[PDB]
């Protein structure tokens, strides 16, 4: 544009150019999202809220797949009581922060369907090595 | 046939462990009081809800005396009780001569409280002013090198400075809830009639503990929680005469005190802008502090204990007897009551000895007498026997009253060679981690071992 | 009655199902195992106890293998003075407490195992990509 | 060598034995790089620095590729102007600290290009995928 | 004046009161956004705006 | 001067020290070392000394 390198020069610089564009510059915000005498708790809980807000995030990456990718399709139907757009509407107008109004609907069911279906998957790789 | 080794994360299994358990108070009660409420500043307010498990089949074994849990709650108790006090007055100015005589308020004498005078330093550091206090006694020593003349001093002046209780804090059990860190977990029983030690068959998780109260007292439990089926008597060597026995109850019997005298507050400014808070005057008529208990239920009260004592102690008729002789927080029952300290003297409570047979008479007939205990008061506490951590209690104006459930006894075994049909059993108590060990006495804390190992015959395609 | 939102979404709920059953209930307890003025470092210390021994754990099994699955074979075969029991025997009657007793002996042996044979397999793929 | 463990087991034993030699004893020191009033600050930032510094190299590490298998190739080629040796020179003569002396130049460089590259890798597979 | 209300502490004279200039940043994983409109009357829509 | 003679270095200081109670004073005696002790600011050379 602007190089991808200042495309999240700190962060968020592709909120605006619809998720079409910003979903291919996702590594250069996910790199920042780490990097953190009574003040010294001003400090501490500081770097602690980095620490465990970063590994709270990679623990349901690891748990619903694939595992940590950046991207993961994840073999769960997008139900029809969520079905509400067509992707032609999606990826080309919206913005990553419009849509996050839209689908914040719904979140927390999405997650147990992400998290049980990777056991099943892990179950039936024992199975096929196993019958292999 | 080559059998292959795998690896499998997120099992449960556990292993004990002494963590850092933390609170979780009620967060009800974190208005304006979060500040005010002794033990309970520090606690993180939160919701902590039950869970429902009941595992099914485990079968957990529980330790009460080698408890560490306890421990902790000891910890925290007294370093949140310095960290109260810490910030308000301390009474070395107080620690002057006092010419003090006998009260006598209104052309009456009254026994138990000294009308003491003395010089007391105003805000200027010159000028100094003479004051006066009602003191009790307990609080006042006669002074030494006088031909037993009207000059006093304090009690504590000679060991350490008590700081004046921030009259602000408030004194009052608000109930705590413990829960372990993330990665360990809190297990409870759930059989009845637990001695304290063995399996418990039925055993369940929970995110925190039970709402326990900390109630300190001694001879008497406390508006604590109840058993479920039956009086449980609960010690850790009952052949050992030195341990204490924690007598759980399952009935509650009702105890009412009250201070009848309707007691002023003044205030003696000191220094740079301090308040010392001492009572002025006793605007009514002369009282006895009390504490009333009924007679008919104490009567049950004690048959009960006597049935369930008498199985551990067979072919015995059961004898209770007072105290064995001391100070007064040694062999009185204490309180906190309303924010006055008590001492009551708890013969003859337990007093007589009940027939092996026990008969009952407890029937249709009206037995509404009730046994009247007399209680002193003290300001100037030493607390837990620890003579640096004295503090003085403000004085309370009007009369007070205080209603409570009890209790779960602290007795201890007495008797030598030569009764032997029957032993005599004495109230007890007084150390700390007793009237919190008999609420903690479900809960244990495991250390969750996710990692584990098993054959499956299954090789990983390489 | 009750249900999965108390019966493993609270903690622990097949400590007693036996691993055949208990196996397939792991993830919402590994999901659980990460979720944590002188009392401050009363939650300093209980929050870093949380991350430290969660860390430790991953770490392993990315030195083992396979990497972040939940389940993993792990092509090192079992030594004779190990052996003894059937598998119809474990997975079918004992519970994963119960197995823990059995096997906690030989467990610092195991872990040298997996590490080392871990990087045979990286040295070997790396020997066929240059081959390929 | 001697076993890897003997020459390894504390830290750093294979120091000075060759690029060659020292690749094969990695995990080891992997394993080792995460361990662990007012005076308790010496236990909690020592705490603390270790897990950030931790995470903050297997956030490159998930960020480049391949994930974290400790031995990634990533398709990225040299340019010319980092080319300065033959490949035998290097991994039979150089030990990993003389290595690194060397070829710390450019390297803040090579991390832009590992991290750009991966999302290309990623982008194709969910074209792959979504033809497929 | 403060005799009878409290006891004060004399400013270290070592120690010097002059606004040096103190910048605010929020922790890893949050953001500071700021507005560019001018005439901004301190609440509602700003329509340029810049993380920093 | 100990039971007849003088130990050369240490003097036998006596002060009034407050008791427990702060409004008596007590007389009170300690055999300090020199060095640790110091001639009174601005007397007329007696034999009063400091810490």
């Amino acid at each position: 544009a602007v190089g991808i390198g200042a495309v999240f020069l700190g962060f968020l610089g592709a909120a605006g150019s619809t998720m079409g564009a910003a979903s291919m510059t996702l590594t250069v915000q996910a790199r920042n999202l780490l990097s953190g005498t009574v003040w010294g708790i001003k400090q501490l809980q500081a770097r602690v809220l980095a620490v465990e807000r970063y590994l709270r995030d990679q623990q349901l990456l690891g748990i619903w797949g694939c595992s940590g990718k950046l991207i993961c399709c994840t073999n769960v139907p997008w139900n029809s009581s969520w079905s509400n757009r067509n992707l032609s509407e999606i990826w080309d107008n919206m913005t990553w922060l419009q849509w996050d109004k839209e689908i914040s609907n719904y979140t927390q069911i999405i997650y147990g369907l992400l998290e049980e279906s990777q056991n099943q998957q892990e179950k039936n790789e024992q199975d096929l090595l196993a019958l292999d | 046939e080559n059998l292959w080794v795998t690896v499998y994360y997120g099992v449960p299994v556990w292993k004990e462990a002494k963590t850092t358990l933390f609170c979780a108070s009620d967060a009800r009660a974190y208005e304006k009081e979060v500040h005010n409420v002794w033990a309970t500043h520090a606690c993180v307010p939160t919701d902590p809800s039950p869970q429902e498990l009941v595992l099914g089949n485990v079968t957990e074994n529980f330790n009460m005396w080698k408890n560490d849990m306890v421990d902790q709650m000891h910890e925290d108790i007294i370093s949140l009780w310095d960290q109260s006090l810490k910030p308000c007055v301390k009474l070395t100015p107080l620690c002057v001569t006092l010419i003090c005589s006998d009260a006598t308020v209104k052309t009456g004498t009254v026994e138990e409280m000294k009308n003491c005078s003395f010089n007391t330093t105003t805000e200027i550091r010159d000028k100094e002013k003479k004051e006066y206090a009602l003191f009790y006694k307990p609080d006042i020593v006669p002074l030494s090198e006088t031909n037993n003349t009207s000059e006093y001093r304090l009690i504590n002046c000679n060991t350490s400075a008590c700081t004046q209780a921030c009259p602000k804090v408030t004194f009052e059990p608000i109930p705590i809830h413990y829960c372990a860190p993330a990665g360990y977990a809190i297990l409870k029983c759930n059989d009845e009639t637990f001695n304290g030690t063995g399996p418990c068959s039925n055993v369940s998780t929970v995110q925190c503990t039970h709402g326990i109260r900390p109630v300190v007292s001694t001879q008497l439990l406390l508006n604590g929680s109840l058993a479920e089926k039956e009086i449980v008597i609960r010690s850790e060597n009952l052949t050992n005469n030195a341990k204490i026995i924690i007598v759980h109850l399952h009935t509650p019997v009702e105890i009412v005190c009250t201070r009848p005298n309707n007691n002023t507050r003044k205030s003696v400014r000191i220094g740079p802008g301090q308040t010392f808070y001492a009572t002025g005057d006793i605007i009514g008529d002369i009282k006895q502090a009390h504490c009333n208990i009924s007679e008919e239920k104490w009567n049950d009260t004690l048959q009960k204990v006597g049935i369930e004592l008498q199985k551990h102690f067979p072919n015995k008729t059961i004898k209770y007897n007072q105290s064995a002789g001391g100070d007064m927080e040694i062999t009185t029952h204490s309180f906190n009551c309303g924010g006055e300290f008590f001492y009551c003297n708890t013969s003859n409570l337990f007093n007589g000895t009940y027939n092996g047979t026990y008969i009952s008479t407890n029937s249709s007939a009206n037995s509404t007498s009730t046994i009247t205990l007399q209680c002193r008061i003290k300001q100037i506490i030493n607390m837990w026997q620890g003579v640096g951590r004295c503090m003085y209690a403000p004085p309370i104006a009007g009369n007070i009253t205080c209603r409570s459930n009890i209790t779960g006894l602290l007795l201890t075994r007495d008797g030598g060679t030569n009764s032997n049909e029957t032993e005599t059993f004495r109230p007890a108590g007084g150390d700390m981690r007793d009237n919190w060990r008999s609420e903690l006495y479900k809960y244990k804390v495991v250390k969750i071992e996710p990692l584990g190992v098993a054959p499956t015959r299954c090789k990983r395609r390489v």
